[PDB]
This record gives structure tokens, C-alpha cells and sequence, in this order.
């Protein structure tokens, strides 16, 4: 119904719990399928199958095993964000295939069950890597614009507050008259340098997933 | 025998028996395990 | 080459001239090739092409009008001269690889270019497409941080103002009482079209550029 591509406009971005590298795999689990666009802004892959080729691939893939395919959407739902949906998670971000190992273990014996998440589809890498990140991207940069408004008003409160009489008395840990220009050129030079980490996904999660999330609707 | 794992009934065991020669035998086998039931748990009271 | 690539990675974004797509390109004309990644908001490219490349680019829509291979890329080089940095813009977003049709004149007969990016793998958009845009990102969400805690201790400062003296002065900048997150939510009503549906990306490069000059450091 192709919900697994508008489930990856709004995909929320879900860090991944490795023993390994831990990606940014982050899917719309649905009754029919999924797409997990494994995004950790450092390579993108992309999970378009259907819950018949995926609970086939666990039927096969577990060597001795007799469940409906039910039982695999389910334990895929766990998944629904991509936190635990068993075990541990594992990526091979070596090619265009993420293999997400799912090890279903209970203790009995050997298992060994994965994801393969084929070649992303640049559509939804822009849905997730341009076209919403762009559009955050730009929102947070007027957001300081209209916060350079913000701090230049307060600045000149302050200041003609201090002119006009009842100023503060401690003027050892006041502030002198402050600009938005005099916050941004020692950002440029400071924080903008290492504020540029990309990471493995955790620094879009930690401050960027939540605005991406305000501006998935388009 | 079934072990209800993973939200599923999974088959815990599928075990092939076949029928036996005279059910008298393992009857004596059930009611000699009946004489270590009876001195199983409650009964050594006395004793301590 | 690398060397065009690093100049993309320093010189700034700069949306193509169309008026059709949002077409945010990054503008780094050097000799030897040059460097326009340009993105379409539903597909993600990598234009680190080469002189070569660029003057068989520039022939493979071209029919009669023709040019030697530098003459080609300094043709190209004086074709952004006037608008981006000839001044007629256009592409194909279907296409797979960004064409962008570029029908500048130069004979009063027809001359096609196109500025035709590589399509980015998953291992090449963090080259440009996350390393500079999501840095600048992060960074404008440090500085979103960073500003709003500055507003509200400014605020506290404001406020002890008015407690030791009751004086107004101006009430045209006089501030509200600041929160970071009425402010994202205030912007996510109106700029949110700018954001989600992008559509120059103007505001967005006359506005983080200064941010791109210096988020190179990955």
C-alpha cells in the first residue's frame, strides 16, 4: 500500500542496540512488510520487502523452526522501533546490504537469523537524508535567526535597563552589551567545528531527531 | 509436549513412543516410585 | 578530483536559478572541473566531476554547438557568472541522474548543458550531503541551545531589572518571557513551508553559509 515509503518520510529515528557499531536503523514495522532505511548519516540503506518475504527469510533462516508467519510479524513489531526486538543487533555497514543480525536465541540451540537491507532507495535517503534534513536543516537556521531577533532585544533591554537607572550591582558577573554576531563569529570558529560530528546516527538522535520530527511532514 | 515460548505453542517435544509389551511391568515400576513418594515430604517429620 | 571535492566542502551552497525545483546546489567552479552537488529534495547526487567529465556532460545534450574540453569548462565557469556565482536554469527531476538543463545561448542557437550530478551512493553522500549540512545542522541546534539558555539568563537579568526598577522604556523590543520550546513550536507553524517544502533553499544558503565556511573540519 506503499505505507513503507510514507512510513519512511516520518520514520523516527530509533538508535540501534549493537555489539557492534551502532547504526541509526530506523523502519516502520507494518502488518505487510517494512522499509528500514538505515540512516546513521554515514551510509544509508533501505529495507523494501513484505511481511511474506521477510517471515519466509526468519522461517529459512531459522534452521529448525515451526511458527506462523504472525509470529515473525510480531517479533518484527518488537522492532517497530528498532530498540530490541528479540537478540543483540549487529550491522555489516560494509556495502549496500546492512545485515541486522537478529540472533533468536532462548537458550536451546544454535540460531542465527539477520536483516538484509538492500541498496536505499535515493528517494527516501532524501526523505531521510535531504529533502526533511534540508528542511530541518533550514528551520533550525531561521530558528537562530529569530533567536538572534530574541537576543538582540534582550541585550538592548538589558543595556538601556543598566543606563536608565537600578542597575544590578554586581557588576563582576554581569554581561557586557551582547549581539547575535558576537555569539556566531566564536561559533563559527569554536563550537560550529566540533558541533560538526556526525557520528554513528547518535548525534542526530541526541539533537537532531526530535526537530525531524517536528518538520516530518513534509 | 509443547513450550509455550515466544508467544507460540512451539513443540517442545515430539517423542516417537511405542506401545508396550504388558503395562503390568511399568505399573510396578509407577507404584515402587509410589513407596519413594510415600517417603517423599511429610513423613520424616517423625524422624526429625 | 579531491581537490574539487575539498573546495566543495568549503565553498558554500548556492540554489540553482530555476524557479522549478528546489534544486539546492553547492557552487564550487575551479579549474580542472568543478564541483555543483545539487539536490532535489527526492534523490541524492555527488557532482565531483572533472574537466573532462564536465565538457563529455556538456556534449552528451549537445547537438551542433560544440567547444573544446577547457573552453567547455570555462564556458561553464562564465556561465554561473551572472546568476550563480547564460543565466538560464532548468532540469529534469525524474531522472535519475540530475540533468539539469541548463540551455544557456551562446551563438543564438541552441546550446545544452547540463550539470549532471553522479548519482551519491550511501557511501558518498556523507561526503557533502551529511558531513557539511548535518555539521552545520548540529551546529545550529547548539546554537539554538546555546541562545536560548543566554535568553533566559538575560531574561532572569531583565526581570531583576524591572524587581529593583519599574521603568519602561521602548515596549517595541521588549522581549517575552523566552522558552525554547514555544519558540520551536511557534516556528513550526510558519516556516515549517519554508522548512518541509524548501522550495528556493535561498534562506537557506544566505543564511548557513557563514556556518559552511567553517564546518569543513570533517
Amino acid at each position: 500500500m506503499e505505507e513503507l515509503e510514507q512510513g519512511l518520510l516520518m520514520q523516527p529515528w530509533a538508535w540501534l542496540q549493537l555489539a557492534e557499531n551502532s547504526l541509526l536503523a530506523k523502519v516502520f514495522i507494518t502488518k505487510q512488510g517494512y522499509a528500514l532505511l538505515v540512516s546513521d548519516l554515514q551510509q544509508v540503506w533501505h529495507e523494501q520487502v513484505d511481511t511474506s518475504v521477510v517471515s519466509q527469510r526468519a522461517k529459512e533462516l531459522n534452521k529448525r523452526l515451526t511458527a506462523p508467519p504472525a509470529a515473525f510479524l510480531c517479533h518484527l513489531d518488537n522492532l517497530l522501533r528498532p530498540l530490541l526486538k528479540d537478540a543483540t543487533f549487529s550491522c555489516d555497514c560494509v556495502a549496500d546490504a546492512l545485515i541486522l543480525r537478529v540472533r533468536s536465541e532462548l537458550s536451546g540451540l544454535p540460531f542465527y537469523w539477520n536483516f538484509h537491507c538492500m541498496l536505499a532507495s535515493p528517494s527516501l535517503v532524501s526523505q531521510h537524508l535531504i529533502r526533511p534534513l534540508m528542511g530541518m536543516s533550514l528551520a533550525l537556521q531561521c530558528q537562530v535567526r529569530e533567536l538572534a531577533t530574541l537576543l538582540h532585544m534582550k541585550d538592548l533591554e538589558i543595556q538601556d535597563y543598566q543606563e536608565s537607572g537600578a542597575t544590578l550591582i554586581r557588576d563582576r558577573l554581569k554581561t557586557e552589551p551582547f549581539e547575535e554576531n558576537s555569539f556566531l563569529e566564536q561559533f563559527m570558529i569554536e563550537k560550529l567545528p566540533e558541533a560538526c560530528s556526525i557520528g554513528d546516527g547518535k548525534p542526530f538522535v541526541m539533537n537532531l531527531q526530535d526537530l525531524y520530527m517536528a518538520v516530518t511532514t513534509q | 509436549f509443547e513450550k509455550n515460548l515466544k508467544d507460540v505453542s512451539f513443540r517442545l517435544g515430539s517423542f516417537n513412543l511405542e506401545k508396550v509389551e504388558n503395562p503390568a511391568e511399568v505399573i510396578r515400576e509407577l507404584i515402587c516410585y509410589c513407596l519413594d513418594t510415600i517417603a517423599e515430604n511429610q513423613a520424616k517429620n517423625e524422624h526429625l
